[PDB]
C-alpha cells in the first residue's frame, strides 16, 4: 500500500464531491472507496471541480455519509474479476460476489471501462442464426456474432422473448455466455437463476456456462449506469483472450441511459430534450461499440430495449436502432390481438434479409407475406366502414391469406407455457420457408383462421384443422 | 461547538440552511431548539440544507439546530395493529403511545437476488374481476390504476375488507395485515375511510400511516417509506403483509417540492432526475422472501391518478414499468354499468395463475381470451350487419360474463362463491338468461347452492381444487337451477 | 326501382358523411396546430428551468 | 419598546426589510409601515440570513422608498370575530370598507391556524336538498361538507353559487359567510345590494351574513390572503359558537393564482405550468381548515375557475380531492344552450350511494348515467354518419337520452333575465320520479322541446299540451 487520501465535501443524493491534496487528485473515471459500518462505499469519479475538489457518482446509498469522512483512492477504475471462475456466479457492479458461495478466486481482474475495437478490428460477417422461432427466421433473420435488439413498451414481452433465445440458443451453442441484469426487476433475476440451476446451464458442484451480473432497479443511478460495463468487460475478456464464440444477453439497456439521465442533473448539466442528458449518444456509443465481434472473437448479443409510453421516436430507443444488426420491434397492438410473439412483421429488420444471404427463394417468400400483410394494413380503413362486401376479389383473397399468415406468425414458446398451457413449439427455418410458400401459393386456402393460430410448422396447421371439424 | 450543533443562516417555505453541524450524517435526523424536527438532505460546503418535518413559522435565523446521531426511521411491530399515525410513527388517533418492537429506518434495502422464491399464494381480494383475471400472489406488486374517482381506493378498500375471513382464525400463515398509506389526502377522508374500517371490524389488523394535505412535504415524501418498514416487520417475521399507497401521484409532487425548494435542479415536468427511483426502491422492497428468511410477504397496491385517461404520461409510466402487473379503471366502463371499472383488454397481473385458487383456475380457463374473442366480435357488429350462430352465440356468452363480473362495493366474495358463478357463465348455462336477470340469478344460485348443495361448497372452500367428480356434482347442480 | 332508390341515397348519405367529415377535419386541423405549438413552448420551459440553475 | 426596521428592497409585492439587532419578527408576523394615505402592511414569509427579513405586501408598493422605517405589529395579521362581523363589509386586513365605521367586536384573531386534527375529524353522509334536478338526482350535496363548482370563462360558477345562495342562504338558521376572492368588484356591489333586499343583512336589524372582499383589483398579497381572512371568521362560529355556518367562495382559484404571482419574486424555481413549488401544500393549509369538526358544521360552497378551459392545470386538477362533491360546469354543454352546463357524466359526489339515498334514487341515478353514456360514445358516428346508421337499440336510447338532456336543464330564478322564464325549484323526490318515468319510457311520444327549461314532469306535460297548438 503507498494510499492516497481525501476528504467528502459535499452529498447531494448520488452525488458526492471529495477534496484532495495538492497535485495528487484522481483520475475521472476511478474508483474510491470510503469503509462503513456495514461494508464500504464505492464512489466513481466523474469530474474535477477545480480548488483540489473532484465530484463522484455513488455505486450504493449516500445516507449515513458525513462531511469530512476519508476516502481512499484506489489507483483505477471500477475492477471486476474475469475468466472461467466467473462462471455460474451471480456479480454486482463492482465485482463483488452476491450468490454467497465465497469470494472468486479468478487470476486477473480487469477495469469495466476500455477503449472499444479499433475501425481495422472490425470483421463483417453474413452468418445465419437460426433462432426456431418462425417470424425471426422469415422475415428478419438473426446474425452470428452479430447485434441483435429487442424493442418494447411496457408488458410487451422482451423479457419472455429473451427468455426464449436463451432456452434454444444457448445450447445450441458450444462456448460460454454472460448474461446482465440491468434496471428490471430483482425478482426477475430470482427466477432466471433458479432455472439455469435446474435446466443445468449453472452446476454449482461442477462446471458452468453462463456468468450473472446484476444491477436490477432497487439500485441507486450510478449503479444502475455501470453494471452493463461490468456485464461488458466479462463478455470482452472471453471473446479476445478465451478466444470462442460468446453470448451476451442484455436485460434492459435502456435501463443504462435512464440511469445516466437521472443524475445528469445534479451532475451539472444543462438537460437536451425530452429531458435526457446531452451526451445521450456518446455514451450510447462507448457502450454499445464494445460489444462487437473482432478480428479476436464472437460475440452475439442480444439486448432488451424498453420504449418509453410506447413512443419509437422517443430519443433513447431511437438512437439505439442504428446500433443493431437486427432489430425485432415488439407491438402493444399485436399482443393485444392475442398473437405471441408480439413482434410486428413490417417493423423488424435485418442486415440479413438478402437475396445473397438466405437465397433467393427465402427472399420472395419474405417479400411477398410482408406485401400480402401490408395490403392488410392498408385496407383497413375500408373494411372498418364499407365493411368486406366492398373489397374487389383478388381483394378479398388477399385479406383472407394476410389473416392466416398474421395467425401463422403467432407461437408457442417453451418458455411462454404457464401464460398459455400450450406446450411450446420450436420450428426449423426450412419449414417455415417451405410452410408459407405454400399459403402464399393458395395451397390451403379452405382451412379456416383458427387453425393457423399458435401453431408449429404447416404439419400442424393441418393436424389443428381436422381437430377443430371433428 | 458547530459540530454536533449549528445555527440557521436563513429559513423559508419549510427549508432551513444550517451554519455547522459538522459531524451530521447524511439523511439525520435533527432537532430545532424552536420544537419542529427536520432531515438532513443537502450536505455543502458552508452550510446543511434540511428539510423540515412541519411548520416553520417558530424558526428564526441565529437558532440552535442539534443532532440526533439517527437516519431517520420508525417504530415497527405488531403493537401497530389497530392504529393510526403520522409518517414518523408518532400516534395521531388519540389513544396513547405506541408499543414498539423496535425501530427501522425509513430507507431500507430491497431483498436481494438470493433471499426470494417464486410469488405463489393468493391473495384473495374477493372481487369477482379482479380473483379471475387478474389475481394477486402474496409478495406481488400490482398497480390501481385511473383518472379521478374511478374506483381506485375501492378496489384496495374491498380487498382489506376481505381479509376477514383469515385474520379471525387462528392459523397465522394464512393472515394478512394491512397497512394503509394516505400521502396528500385530506383528513375528513381518512377518518372516514377508518370509520369503514371499523364498521367492518378489519381495523384490528391494519395500520394506517398518514400524511395529509395539510403536512409539510417532507411528511408526505417520507410516508410510504416509513410505512414499508411497518409492513416489513411482518415481512421480516414470517407473516404476510399487504400495503396500499394511496397514492404515489401525490408523494411525487411532494418529493418535487422538497427539491425545487432545496435548489436542487429539476428534470422533466420540473421533478427531480430521479423520480423513478423515488418509487422503484419503494416498490423493490415488496417481496416474497425464501424459507431460509422464514416465508414471510409484502403485497404492494400502489395507485397511481392520470389526467384524462393519458397512461402515458412521466409518472405513470414510470411506475407502470415498476410493478408486476396493473388494474385499470375507466370512468367510460363506471357510468355503462361496468364496477369495478376494469379495463379488461389493458388490464394484467404477471404472476398470473401461479397465485390463484385451482378451483378458481379450472373454472375461468380462457375466461380473458374469450372476453376479448367477445371485444372483437361486438366492435363488429356495430357495423349493423346481419349475424351467424358464431358470432350471436360469443356475443350472447360475453355480455352475461360482462353482466356477471359487476359487483357491488363492500361486498366482497369468497372464493367457493365464485367458482359456480364463473362455471356457469363460461361453460354456458347463463347463455339462455335474460340479461337484466343476471343480478338476481347470482344471490338466488348461491342461495340455493348454501340450502342444498352445501357440502360441494366446503369442499371447494377446504380443497381448493376440482376433482374430476366435483366437476360433474357441480354440473348437475347448476343444470337443476337453470331451470327454477 | 328500389335499387335506383338506394343507390341515390347512398350517394346523398355518402355525400352528407363526406361534408361532415371534412367539416371535423377542419376542427382538429385547428386543435392539432395548437397541440403542437404548445408541445414546442412546455418542452423549451422545461430546458430553460433546467438551465437556471 | 416597539421593533423597527429599514426597508432594504422592492420588488413589485415583496419587500425586504432589515434590523438592526438581534430580535426579528417570525414568519407570518404582520409588520406596517407609515403611508400619507394610511399604513401598509407587510407580511414576513421567510428569513434572509443577514438580518434581513422578506415580506409579501397587502397593497401597492407604489412609492416605497428604500431606507424607511418599518414597524414589528408582534403576531400575524388579525381578523373581527363573533357576532359584530354580520351585515358587514370587510378587508383582507379586518378592516371596515363600508364606511359604516369601527367593527367593535370583543375578540381578534390571527388569519393563520393550524387546521383541525384527525382527532377532531367528524363524518356524517346527509343530502342536503338544493332543489336543482341535476345535483339532487346526479350528485348530491352534503350538509358539513366541501362544494366544488368548476367551469371555464363565463359558463356559470356565479349564477350557480347565487342561486344557491337564494336556495339554501334564505332559510338556513345558522351563519353565513361570504368571500370575494380575485372577482369583480361590481359582483360585490350586487351582492351587498341583493342581500339588503333579501333582509339577509338589516342595516338596522339583525343580519345572517358576512361579507370579506378581495377582488380582482388587488395586488396579489392581498388576493392570497382574503381568503384565509373569510374562513377565521366563518372558524370562530364554528369552534365558539357551535354553529353552522355556511361558507362561500367565488372564487378560490384566485388564492392559488395569486400564489403564483409572487413565487418568482420570492425566489423559487418555478414548478410545472410556472406555478410555485407548493401549489400542493399551500392549498391543504387552506383547505382543510375549511371542515366540520366534533365542536361544529360548516358547509362550504366554492367557485373554481378552470385556466384556459383544462382541467388538467395543477390549480383544478388539485382541487378535485379537497372536495366531498363536484360539479363540473362544461363549456361545450352551455353553448347548446343547457343551463345549469352541468356535465352529468363529470360531476360526482360521495353521497350517491344506496346507504344514503335509498335504492330507488340510486338505480335512476345510475340508469341515467348508462344512458347518456351511449349517447357520449356515439357522438363521433352520428357527427359524421347521423341518426339512420344507428341500430333500433341505439336510435332509442340516443333518442331517450336527449330527452334527459334536456330535462336536466332547469330555468334557475337568478337567470331569470337570460331565460326569459321565472326560476324553478324542483324538490328531489320529484325529480326522483320524474327521471324514473322517463327512463320507463312512459314520455317517448312527447317532442323534446317539452322537457327543455322546464320544472318537473308536470311541467313537462304542460309544455307538450301548448306546443300541440
Ligand atoms: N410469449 C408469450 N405468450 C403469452 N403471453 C406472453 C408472452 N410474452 C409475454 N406475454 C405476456 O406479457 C406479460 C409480460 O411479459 P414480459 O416479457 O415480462 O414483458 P416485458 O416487455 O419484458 N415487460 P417490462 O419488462 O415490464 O417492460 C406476461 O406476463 C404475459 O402475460
Ligand atoms: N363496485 C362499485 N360499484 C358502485 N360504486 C362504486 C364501486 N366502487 C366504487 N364505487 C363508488 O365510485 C366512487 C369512486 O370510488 P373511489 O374508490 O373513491 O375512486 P378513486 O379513484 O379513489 N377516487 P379519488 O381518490 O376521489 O380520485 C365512490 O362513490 C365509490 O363509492
Ligand atoms: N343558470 C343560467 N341560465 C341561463 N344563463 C346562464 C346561467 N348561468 C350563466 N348563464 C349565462 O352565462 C353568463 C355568465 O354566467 P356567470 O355565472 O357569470 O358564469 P361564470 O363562469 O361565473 N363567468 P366568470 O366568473 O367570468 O368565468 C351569463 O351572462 C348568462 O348569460
Ligand atoms: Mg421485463
Ligand atoms: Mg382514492
Ligand atoms: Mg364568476
Amino acid at each position: 500500500s503507498t494510499p492516497i487520501t481525501g476528504k467528502v465535501t459535499a452529498v447531494i443524493g448520488a452525488i458526492v464531491d471529495v477534496h484532495f491534496e495538492q497535485s495528487e487528485l484522481p483520475a475521472i473515471l476511478n474508483a474510491l472507496e470510503i469503509k462503513t459500518p456495514q461494508g464500504k462505499l464505492v464512489l466513481e469519479v466523474a469530474q474535477h471541480l477545480g480548488e483540489n475538489t473532484v465530484r463522484t457518482i455513488a455505486m450504493d446509498g449516500t445516507e449515513g455519509l458525513v462531511r469530512g469522512e476519508k476516502v481512499l483512492d484506489t489507483g483505477g477504475p471500477i475492477s471486476v474479476p474475469v475468466g472461467r471462475e466467473t462462471l455460474g456466479r451471480i456479480i454486482n457492479v463492482i465485482g463483488e460476489p452476491i450468490d454467497e458461495r465465497g469470494p472468486i478466486k479468478s487470476k486477473l481482474r480487469k477495469p469495466i471501462h476500455a477503449d472499444p475495437p479499433s475501425f481495422a478490428e472490425q470483421s463483417t460477417s453474413a452468418e445465419i442464426l437460426e433462432t426456431g422461432i418462425k417470424v425471426v427466421d422469415l422475415l428478419a433473420p438473426y446474425a452470428r456474432g452479430g447485434k441483435i435488439g429487442l424493442f418494447g413498451g411496457a408488458g410487451v414481452g422482451k423479457t419472455v422473448f429473451i427468455q426464449e433465445l436463451i432456452n434454444n440458443i444457448a445450447k445450441a451453442h458450444g462456448g460460454f455466455s454472460v448474461f446482465t441484469g440491468v434496471g428490471e426487476r430483482t425478482r426477475e433475476g430470482n427466477d432466471l437463476y433458479r432455472e439455469m440451476k435446474e435446466t443445468g446451464v449453472i452446476n454449482l458442484e461442477g462446471e458452468s456456462k453462463v456468468a450473472l451480473v446484476f444491477g436490477q432497479m432497487n439500485e441507486p443511478p450510478g449503479a444502475r449506469a455501470r453494471v452493463a460495463l461490468t456485464g461488458l468487460t466479462i463478455a470482452e475478456y472471453f471473446r479476445d483472450e478465451e478466444g470462442q464464440d460468446v453470448l451476451l444477453f442484455i436485460d434492459n439497456i435502456f435501463r443504462f441511459t435512464q440511469a445516466g439521465s437521472e443524475v445528469s442533473a445534479l451532475l451539472g448539466r444543462i438537460p437536451s430534450a425530452v429531458g435526457y442528458q446531452p451526451t445521450l449518444a456518446t455514451d450510447m456509443g462507448l457502450l454499445q461499440e464494445r460489444i462487437t465481434t473482432t478480428k479476436k472473437g464472437s460475440v452475439t448479443s442480444v439486448q432488451a430495449v424498453y420504449v418509453p409510453a410506447d413512443d419509437l421516436t422517443d430519443p433513447a430507443p431511437a438512437t439505439t436502432f442504428a446500433h443493431l444488426d437486427a432489430t425485432t420491434v415488439l407491438s402493444r397492438g399485436i399482443s393485444e390481438l392475442g398473437i405471441y410473439p408480439a413482434v410486428d412483421p413490417l417493423d423488424s429488420k435485418s442486415r440479413l434479409l438478402d437475396a445473397a444471404v438466405v437465397g433467393q427463394e427465402h427472399y420472395d417468400v419474405a417479400s411477398k407475406v410482408q406485401e400480402t400483410l401490408q395490403t392488410y394494413k392498408s385496407l383497413q380503413d375500408i373494411i372498418a366502414i364499407l365493411g368486406m362486401d366492398e373489397l374487389s376479389e383478388q381483394d378479398k383473397l388477399t385479406v383472407e391469406r394476410a389473416r392466416k399468415i398474421q395467425r401463422f406468425l403467432s407461437q408457442p414458446f417453451a418458455v411462454a407455457e404457464v401464460f398459455t398451457g400450450i406446450p411450446g413449439k420450436l420450428v426449423r427455418l426450412k419449414d417455415t420457408v417451405a410452410s408459407f410458400k405454400a399459403v402464399l401459393e393458395g395451397k390451403y386456402d379452405n382451412i379456416p383462421e383458427h387453425a393457423f393460430y399458435m401453431v408449429g410448422g404447416i404439419e400442424d396447421v393441418v393436424a389443428k384443422a381436422e381437430k377443430l371439424a371433428a | 461547538n458547530l459540530n454536533e450543533t449549528g445555527r440557521v443562516l436563513a429559513v423559508g417555505d419549510g427549508i432551513a440552511r444550517v451554519f455547522g453541524l459538522n459531524n451530521i450524517q447524511a439523511e439525520e435526523l435533527v432537532e430545532f431548539s424552536s420544537g419542529v424536527k427536520g432531515m438532513a438532505l443537502n450536505l455543502e460546503p458552508g452550510q446543511v440544507g434540511i428539510v423540515l418535518f412541519g411548520s416553520d413559522r417558530l424558526v428564526k435565523e441565529g437558532e440552535l439546530v442539534k443532532r440526533t446521531g439517527n437516519i431517520v426511521d420508525v417504530p415497527v411491530g405488531p403493537g401497530l395493529l389497530g392504529r393510526v399515525v403520522d409518517a414518523l410513527g408518532n400516534p395521531i388517533d388519540g389513544k396513547g403511545p405506541i408499543d414498539a418492537a423496535g425501530r427501522s429506518r425509513a430507507q431500507v434495502k430491497a431483498p436481494g437476488i438470493l433471499p426470494r422464491r417464486s410469488v405463489h399464494e393468493p391473495v384473495q381480494t374477493g372481487l369477482k374481476a379482479v380473483d379471475a383475471l387478474v389475481p394477486i400472489g402474496r409478495g406481488q406488486r400490482e398497480l390501481i390504476i385511473g383518472d379521478r374517482q374511478t374506483g381506485k381506493t375501492a378496489v384496495a378498500l374491498d380487498t382489506i375488507l376481505n381479509q376477514k375471513r383469515w385474520n379471525n382464525g387462528s392459523d397465522e400463515s394464512k393472515k394478512l395485515y394491512c397497512v394503509y398509506v394516505a400521502v396528500g389526502q385530506k383528513r375528513s377522508t381518512v377518518a372516514q375511510l377508518v370509520q369503514t374500517l371499523e364498521q367492518h371490524d378489519a381495523m384490528k389488523y391494519s395500520i394506517i400511516v398518514a400524511a395529509t394535505a395539510s403536512e409539510a412535504a417532507p411528511l408526505q415524501y417520507l410516508a410510504p417509506f416509513t410505512a414499508a418498514s411497518i409492513g416489513e416487520w411482518f415481512r421480516d417475521n414470517g407473516k404476510h403483509a399487504l400495503i396500499v399507497y394511496d397514492d404515489l401521484s401525490k408523494q411525487a409532487v411532494a418529493y418535487r417540492q422538497l427539491s425545487l425548494l432545496l435548489r436542487r435542479p429539476p428534470g422533466r415536468e420540473a421533478y427531480p432526475g430521479d423520480v423513478f427511483y423515488l418509487h422503484s426502491r419503494l416498490l423493490e422492497r415488496a417481496a416474497k422472501l425464501s424459507e431460509k428468511e422464514g416465508s414471510g410477504s409484502l403485497t404492494a397496491l400502489p395507485v397511481i391518478e392520470t389526467q384524462g385517461g393519458d397512461v402515458s404520461a412521466y409518472i405513470p409510466t414510470n411506475v407502470i414499468s415498476i410493478t408486476d402487473g396493473q388494474i385499470f379503471l375507466e370512468a367510460e366502463l363506471f357510468y355503462k354499468g361496468i364496477r369495478p371499472a376494469i379495463n379488461v383488454g389493458l388490464s394484467v397481473s404477471r404472476v398470473g395463475s401461479a397465485a390463484q385458487v385451482k378451483a378458481l383456475k379450472q373454472v375461468a380457463g380462457s375466461l380473458k381470451l374469450f372476453l376479448a374473442q367477445y371485444r372483437e366480435v361486438a366492435a363488429f357488429a356495430q357495423f349493423g350487419s346481419d349475424l351467424d350462430a358464431s358470432t350471436k352465440q360469443t356475443l350472447v356468452r360475453g355480455e352475461r360474463l360482462t353482466q356477471l363480473l359487476k359487483q357491488n362495493q363492500y361486498s366482497p366474495l369468497a372464493t367457493e362463491e365464485q367458482v359456480p358463478l364463473i362455471y356457469a357463465g363460461v361453460n354456458g348455462h347463463l347463455d339462455g338468461i335474460e340479461l337484466s336477470r343476471i343480478g338476481e340469478f347470482e344471490s338466488s344460485f348461491l342461495s340455493y347452492l348454501k340450502s342444498n348443495h352445501n357440502e360441494l361448497l366446503t369442499e371447494i372452500r377446504e380443497k381448493g381444487e376440482l376433482s374430476k367428480e366435483l366437476l360433474a356434482s357441480l354440473k348437475s347442480a347448476t343444470e337443476s337451477f337453470v331451470a327454477t | 326501382q328500389g335499387y335506383a332508390a338506394e343507390i341515390s341515397a347512398r350517394r346523398n348519405a355518402m355525400d352528407n358523411a363526406s361534408k361532415n367529415a371534412g367539416d371535423m377535419i377542419n376542427r382538429y386541423s385547428i386543435l392539432y396546430n395548437r397541440t403542437r405549438q404548445a408541445v414546442i413552448t412546455n418542452e423549451l420551459v422545461d430546458i430553460i428551468t433546467g438551465a437556471s440553475s
